[PDB]
Order: C-alpha cells, then structure tokens, then sequence
C-alpha cells in the first residue's frame, strides 16, 4: 500500500496539470463568445 | 536478526560492505561463487569483500529425529515451494487481466475524450 | 513473486482509478446531449 | 488518468456503470538438480516418502535380524538418557534465553509496521491538499462554464 500511494501519487500529480490546462482552454474559448456577443449588443445603439 | 536469501536466523552472519545487509555465510559465500556479485544491489562484489550466540531449546521428546522431525521438515519444503510456485503462476495471469482492462479503460477515455469537447463545442457554436 | 505483486498493486489501483474517469466522463457527456437538444428544439 | 479520489463524494451504481463499459471493449480486444525432480512430484503426487518404522514395534525371541533390532534399542535409549541429561542440566534456563531473543525479534517489525503507516498516511495527506486545490479550481472553471452558456443566451 506505501508503494501503491507513492505510485498514485505521481502519476495524478501530472494528470491534474492536464486537467486543468485542458479547462483553462475551454475557459479561454467560451469567453472569445462573451467578448463579441456584447459588441452586437453595443452596436445596437449606434443604429439609435 | 534474519538472513536476506533464505530467510533464517543465521549462525555465522557476515556483512558486505557495499550494500549494508546480512546474510548467512554459507549462502553468501554460495552466490560471489556462483555469480560474483551482490544479490540484492547486483554490484561487485567477492569472498574478501564480506565482514564476518542463537539458542534452540532442543524439545523434551528429542528416532524422532531420523523419523518425524527430518520428515516433516522436506514435506514442508516440498509442499510450500510446489505452492509458491502455483502463486507465481496466477500472477503472471492476474498481471494479463489486468494489463488487458488497463488497455481497455484507456481506449474508452481516448473515445470519450473526443465525444466530450466536441459536445461542449456544439454548445458554443448553437449560441451563433 | 513480490516484484509481480506491486505491478499488479499499481495496475489494480491505477484501473479502478482510470475507471473513475468514466464515470465522471459519462455524465458530463450525457448532461451535453439534453442541454444541446432541449436548446436546439426550441 | 485524473480522478478525485477524496473529492469525488461516486456511488457503486457507477461502479457498475464503468465496469460494464470496461467489460465491453475487453469484449472487443479478447535451476537445480535431481532434487527438484522428486520434490515436485512428491508435492504433486501429495504422499511423503516412508521412513524406518521399524525401531519402535520389534519383537522378542526373533532371530539374527531382531538380535540387530535389538542392539539398535539399547544404544539409542542410553543416547536418549543422555540426550535427556544435559538438558535437565540445564533445565528451564535454556528454554527462557531462547524465549528472551524470540521478544526482541517481534518487537523489530512492530517498528517497521509504525514506519510504514507514518510514510503510508504521509503520502496519502499530501494527496489530499493537491485533490482540494484543484477540484475547487474546476469549481471555478464550471461556474464561469455556466455564466457563459446563459449569457451567450442572453446577448442573442
């Protein structure tokens, strides 16, 4: 067991840096839509 | 207090000075002989390289000897080691099922991985 | 003998570990399939 | 690989969940001598080889071949009673050294049984802070998943 949880140890220790590497992408991706769908909104007071 | 091969209590214990740890003279001085070399650190090692009281209470009914006590003590070698040798068998197969659904999990996380995001794509292209 | 058993310790250990991404995995799937279909019927 | 253990508070529903979807691509995918020789088959064969039954049974007014057996009684039962002398010489002293040594080497792995519970449950506390720092970062990562989904919406 004190083999088993070193070896738990490092092999989640890299898979966590994925995980989160893979989410911060995904984050950096839905606010690209955020970032422009104001802009349609913004627009509408120009026609105004 | 143990020898590291056989697993006794040595008599004559000797230490290596490569690899901190005792062994029984006999076997020791059996593997530099057989492969001249450390068992458990496989470094060099020879005969000159090695550094050199235990009570039995003999029982009270101590024939038995020659008859009982000698041939219980090749019946537990024989049956044991014919034992060890079954354990090490179904490891090797245990490993195979393992190894074989380790290898299946990994195919279903690489389908998977490419099912999710392109799922949570499709919810940000419906937006558009 | 041993030195089989911890291959087999980590491997038992690390598959039921991988089996939890699954089922993690699965359900986030499944909650992208309602979200997308409710939203795209109407 | 990454799966939470002690974050993930994963039912055996899901256990079976998995399993199954494991078990379906499993579906899919499918040194000495003579000595050795007698040893494993009477391992196999499971019967010990006999020994001399014979000093203990014997008979009187036998012939020249229990005249042997005889012989072999006498000097056997006099190493005996003297096997039986130094002993009781002796006695319990013996006996309680021997019992002295057999505490000594117990206490040892008791030692080693802490050791490795103290290292086992230190790996397993470190662990714990890493599975805390990050299961609250994917927190994080969701709640602004969902601000988005709505807000996307919302702007349309």
């Amino acid at each position: 067991m004190c083999s088993t949880l070193c070896h738990h140890s490092l092999p989640a220790l890299i898979e966590g840096q994925r995980k989160y590497y893979a989410d911060y992408y995904a984050y950096r991706q839905e606010i690209r839509s955020l970032e422009g769908r104001r802009k349609r909104l913004q627009a509408m007071l120009n026609s105004s | 207090m143990l020898c590291a091969i056989s697993g006794k209590v040595p008599r004559r214990p000797v230490l290596s000075p490569k690899s901190r740890t005792i062994f029984e003279k006999s076997l020791l001085e059996q593997y530099v002989k057989d492969t001249g070399n450390d068992p458990i650190t496989n470094e060099p090692l020879s005969i000159e390289e090695i550094v050199e009281s235990a009570q039995q209470a003999s029982l009270t009914e101590s024939i038995p000897n020659l008859l009982t006590s000698l041939q219980n003590e090749w019946d537990a070698i024989m049956l044991e080691n014919f034992k060890l040798r079954s354990t090490l068998d179904s490891l090797t197969k245990k490993l195979s099922t393992v190894m074989y659904e380790r290898d299946a999990a990994k195919l279903v996380a690489a389908q998977l991985l490419m099912e999710k995001n392109e799922d949570s794509k499709d919810l940000p292209k419906s937006s558009q | 003998l041993d030195s089989l058993t911890k291959k087999l310790s980590t491997v038992m250990y690390e598959r039921d570990a991988a089996k939890l991404v699954a089922a993690q995995l699965l359900m986030e799937k499944n909650e992208d399939s309602k979200d997308l279909p409710k939203s795209s019927q109407q | 690989m990454d799966g939470l253990s002690f974050v993930d508070k994963i039912p055996d529903g899901y256990k079976n969940e998995i399993d199954q979807l494991v078990k379906k691509e499993f579906a899919n995918i499918k040194a000495d001598n003579s000595v050795s020789t007698l040893t494993n088959a009477l391992y196999t064969e499971y019967l010990k080889q006999r020994n001399n039954k014979k000093r203990r049974t014997p008979d009187f007014n036998d012939d020249d071949d229990t005249l042997f057996l005889e012989e072999y009684r006498r000097k056997y039962p006099r190493i005996d009673t003297s096997r039986y002398i130094p002993n009781e010489s002796s006695e319990v002293s013996l006996l309680g050294i021997v019992d002295s040594y057999l505490k000594h080497q117990e206490i040892v792995l008791d030692t080693l049984l802490p050791q490795t519970v103290s290292n086992q449950w230190r790996i397993n506390n470190d662990y714990i802070r890493q599975t805390c720092t990050i299961v609250e970062e994917m927190n994080i990562q969701q709640r602004k998943q969902i601000n988005d989904l709505e807000i996307y919406r919302k702007r349309l």
